RNA sequence: GUGGGAGAGGGUGGUGGAAUUCCCGGAGUAGCGGUGAAAUGCGCAGAUACCGGGAGGAACGCCGAUGGCGAAGGCAGCCACCUGGUCCACCCGUGACGCUGAGGCGCGAAAGCGUGGGGAGCAAACCGGAUUAGAUACCCGGGUAGUCCACGCCCUAAACGAUGCGCGCUAGGUCUCUGGGUCUCCUGGGGGCCGAAGCUAACGCGUUAAGCGCGCCGCCUGGGGAGUACGGCCGCAAGGC
């Protein structure tokens, strides 16, 4: 058990339906690893400096969750295995540091 | 890792008295701990060996305790490498 | 693993063993075995048209499911791994759910007591078998249908696998286990993963013996026969071929290419092997 | 020009703001060196280890073109 | 070490090559040791233009 | 036909060339140091560049290109004297760029670049 | 023991972009490439230059540095998982449990070797072009092992700080990393710099000693012959000891 937060970047040309059952799968998904999700700071569309899938366009996701540290990396695998899916990035929840 | 919890578990069991926390018995029993977690993280990376390295400080260590607890009092020597399962 | 062994004798100094280790049960399935009549490379004419074959230890054919397609959705438990004889893969006793037990060319990796399915619905997984055109790009696959349930041909062989490289229109561009890369249609069933007992190069057959036991017999080079016998044939006291190298049939043996000129096939066949 | 002191009070670990960030690479995308970001040591470490995370999300620019 | 003055004129050579509006940044010594010197010396004269102007 | 356009300039120690490109980037007319009267070495000076410039835009000019920006990929010694003809040779010279390709270390370059 | 830190420390899996090369398409035309200068080479069978698409391997720019980590060799895109070392603070526990270390065991850059992958760039050998009295080189166009991965060997080096390890005691000045604190400073651990005393054949060293002492180990005893021969041991070989 510890704190991961999981960013999703989509297909910005997506349905409604479609991006809704991608966005169903991935809630899916967690669930079946053990993950239990602490926060959504989903974002929607918010454009790029390089064409990820060779669009312009990209759609944001993210969760901030908690599952057992063993189970991470075969997720984001099971995250990455769909045709929309563009990136996947995990990483642990580590507390704010500032400056002036 | 080792959690808290799982040290804390171990160490109450060693101790010689309630408040004991070093006490070569403890001080191998946690040795031997992370020393076996050590040996199976290697028997699955054996291309680790600067973790080796540790290991074998590690296994230093356990074997000077063991040597001084056995010239001091034997029985509580004998009652140890026993109860850890130790020495072959 | 490829068990070795001491030398104790000339030949079991170089031999070499698989280890049999994915192998959990011992005997063939007796409903799905069927007699293979042995051929010795004659044809129906009584001729041998293929050189040098005979005299093998006897087989029973298993009989194995190219197709997949035959039962979609219902799945199956992976009920033990078998050694089969025909070929150089390893099968997989399957136990579906229905009742209805088949057999597959083994996987790499799979356990027994796994779950495989097949067809679009099915979970991108070792041992699964999906039309190409609902494949990942990039996932490397295995017995391949070439025409649309046609059967699997490509990628069967020990250790084989054969990997896809894009979509274009209703076809997916794959690389077959050669180097060659050809169109394939969307429709075809593939299954997901290696071919297992990628071992089976490793081995050192190691006598003469051996090669006999797997039905092959002597071959003997046109340098030790005669003019009426083959191109290379003849001459005092042991020669150098003396032309450009030929088969006993008098074609070039270095070199000449055979497929045939015109083949319909080509036009789906992007780029020939290899290096 | 020093970037710290120009921007205010704000914790370079999240990586999500391009805001934040962008004004920490040059016009070409590359990270500023120490000289121009007026960061400490250890804080410029944490910086570019959270920006190239970020270069990966796509949020920030691997590079540009030099215009005149 | 008596060797000190061919570090001591390097990072120097670079400490006046880094303060120019416009110096080099690719100009260095094909040495190792003697290097170290100049690109660092021009270091800190290309880091002195930033504070003040 | 275009007017508007665009222009690359290819700057290297031996050599400078220039394409005089449509907007979509296929070309309409390439020149270099070897295309007017020069071999060897001296294509790769200054002066050269130069004529070669001018008679990428003189003969961009008579398709009837107008506006061109300048993309520089090089370093070259007559890379100087090529952007700055162009400005002088009768072109819109929308803009100017600096697209040199470097790798983020990549393949190891020959014995001559070690 | 409790409580905290920094870091290219190691192992496994995954993933991102830049660039090189090759392939398909477009657009386009008389040279490109290359040097001190040239030539070989490539190019009207349409190259170079530019645009779009794909394949693939290797290395990770800016950050980045005299910085950091490791016992050494050595370690660098980013992600997670497994894991070593090490620092601080509390003064809580154990009570001399210590230092060193012949043999032994493990690790050990590159090159090299075995088996099977992989192969873009580079590049011993090799082929050309030049330069040259010649040029079995320096420079140029090519190019194979190798360079990469797995597994197993090899065990060497300017494997260097040419400085074995542990503890104690002997001015300070300076900037740098990283902890802690009544935060200008004070203080613990690393990294450099100038230097008291002292050392030294000189150079130089100097709280990171080459000072002043103690413990232990390892090595030296004129140059060449020679790290050769013989023997032994090890290695598939090369070859090591
Ligand atoms: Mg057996
Ligand atoms: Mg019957
Ligand atoms: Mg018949
Ligand atoms: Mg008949
Ligand atoms: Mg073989
Ligand atoms: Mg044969
Ligand atoms: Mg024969
Ligand atoms: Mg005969
Ligand atoms: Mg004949
Ligand atoms: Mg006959
Ligand atoms: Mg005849
Ligand atoms: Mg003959
Ligand atoms: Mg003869
Ligand atoms: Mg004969
Ligand atoms: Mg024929
Ligand atoms: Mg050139
Ligand atoms: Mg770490
Ligand atoms: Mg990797
Ligand atoms: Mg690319
Ligand atoms: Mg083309
Ligand atoms: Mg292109
Ligand atoms: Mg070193
Ligand atoms: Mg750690
Ligand atoms: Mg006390
Ligand atoms: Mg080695
Ligand atoms: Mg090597
Ligand atoms: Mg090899
Ligand atoms: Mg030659
Ligand atoms: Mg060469
Ligand atoms: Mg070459
Ligand atoms: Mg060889
Ligand atoms: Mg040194
Ligand atoms: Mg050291
Ligand atoms: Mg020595
Ligand atoms: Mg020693
Ligand atoms: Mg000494
Ligand atoms: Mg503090
Ligand atoms: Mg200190
Ligand atoms: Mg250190
Ligand atoms: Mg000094
Ligand atoms: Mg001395
Ligand atoms: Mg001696
Ligand atoms: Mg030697
Ligand atoms: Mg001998």
């Amino acid at each position: 058990m510890r704190r991961y937060e999981v960013n999703i970047v989509l297909n910005p040309n997506l349905d409604q339906s479609q991006l809704a059952l991608e966005k169903e799968i991935i809630q899916r998904a967690l669930e079946n690893y053990g993950a239990r999700v602490e926060k959504v700071e989903e974002l929607g569309l918010r454009r790029l400096a390089y064409p990820i899938a060779k669009d312009p366009q990209g759609y944001f996701l993210w969760y901030q969750v908690e599952m057992p540290e063993d189970r991470v990396n075969d997720l984001a695998r099971e995250l990455r295995i769909r045709d929309n899916v563009r990136r996947v990035m995990v990483v642990k929840s580590q507390e704010p540091f500032l400056a002036n | 890792p080792i959690t808290k919890e799982e040290k804390q578990k171990v160490i109450q069991e060693f101790a010689r008295f309630p408040g004991d926390t070093g006490s070569t018995e403890v001080q191998v029993a946690l040795l031997t701990l992370r020393i076996n977690r050590l040996s199976e993280h290697l028997k699955v990376h054996k291309k680790d060996h600067h973790s080796h390295r540790g290991l074998l400080m590690m296994v230093g260590q356990r074997r000077r305790l063991l040597r001084y607890l056995q010239r001091e009092d034997p029985e509580r020597y004998r009652a140890l490498i026993e109860k850890l399962g130790i020495r072959g | 693993a490829v068990k070795k062994f001491k030398p104790y004798t000339p030949s079991r100094r170089f031999m070499t063993v698989a280890d049999f280790s994915e192998i959990t049960k011992t005997e063939p399935e007796k409903s799905l075995v069927k007699p293979l009549k042995k051929t010795g490379g004659r044809n129906n004419q009584g001729r041998i048209t293929v050189r040098f074959r005979g005299g093998g230890h006897k087989r029973l054919y298993r009989i194995i499911d190219f197709k997949r397609w035959d039962k979609v959705g219902i799945p199956a438990k992976v009920a033990a791994i078998e050694y089969d004889p025909n070929r150089s893969a390893r099968i997989a006793l399957l136990h579906y759910v229905d009742g209805e037990k088949r057999y597959i060319i083994a996987p790499d990796g799979l356990q027994v007591g796994q779950q495989v399915v097949a067809g679009p619905d099915a979970p991108i997984q070792v041992g699964n078998a999906l039309p190409l055109r609902f494949i990942p790009v990039g996932t490397v696959v295995h017995a391949v249908e070439l025409e649309p349930k046609k059967g699997a041909k490509l990628a069967r062989a020990a250790g084989t696998s054969a990997q896809i490289q894009g979509r274009e229109g209703d076809y997916v561009i794959l690389r077959l286990p050669s180097g060659e890369l050809r169109k394939v249609h969307g429709e075809c069933y593939a299954t997901v993963g290696a071919v297992g007992n990628a071992d089976h190069k490793n081995i050192v057959l190691g006598k003469a013996g051996r090669s006999r036991w797997l039905g092959r017999r002597p071959h003997v080079r046109g340098a030790a026969m005669n003019p009426v016998d083959h191109p290379h044939g003849g001459g005092e006291g042991r020669a150098p071929r003396g032309r450009p190298p030929a088969s006993p049939w008098g074609w070039q043996t270095k070199g000449l290419k055979t497929r045939k000129r015109r083949k319909p096939s080509s036009r789906f066949i992007i780029a020939r092997r290899k290096k | 020009a020093k970037v710290k002191a120009t921007l205010g009070e704000f914790d370079l670990r999240d990586y999500r703001n391009v805001e934040v960030l962008k004004r920490f690479l040059s016009e070409t995308g590359k990270i500023l060196p120490r000289r121009r970001t007026g960061l400490s040591a250890k804080e410029q470490r944490i910086l570019a280890k959270t920006i190239k995370r970020a270069r990966i999300l796509g949020l920030l620019p691997f590079t540009e073109k030099l215009v005149r | 070490r008596q060797k000190r003055d061919r570090l001591e004129r390097a990072h120097q050579r670079g400490y006046q090559a880094g303060i120019a509006g416009r110096s080099k940044e690719m100009c260095p010594y094909q040495t190792l040791n003697q290097r170290s010197q100049w690109l660092g010396g021009w270091r800190e004269a290309m880091a002195d233009r930033v504070v003040m102007a | 036909q275009v007017a508007s356009g665009r222009a690359y300039i290819h700057a290297s120690y031996n050599n400078t060339i220039v394409t005089i490109t449509d907007p979509d980037g296929n070309p309409i007319t390439w020149s270099s140091g070897g295309v007017i009267g020069y071999k060897g070495s001296r294509k790769g000076t200054p002066y050269a560049a130069q004529l070669a410039a001018l008679d990428a835009a003189k003969k961009a000019m008579a398709y009837g290109m107008q506006s061109v920006d300048v993309i520089v990929r090089g370093t070259g010694a007559g890379r100087e004297q090529a952007i700055r003809a162009l400005q002088a040779s009768g072109l819109q010279v929308k803009s100017i760029v600096d697209d040199t390709p470097v790798p983020h270390n990549g393949c190891r370059p020959k014995k001559k670049f070690r």
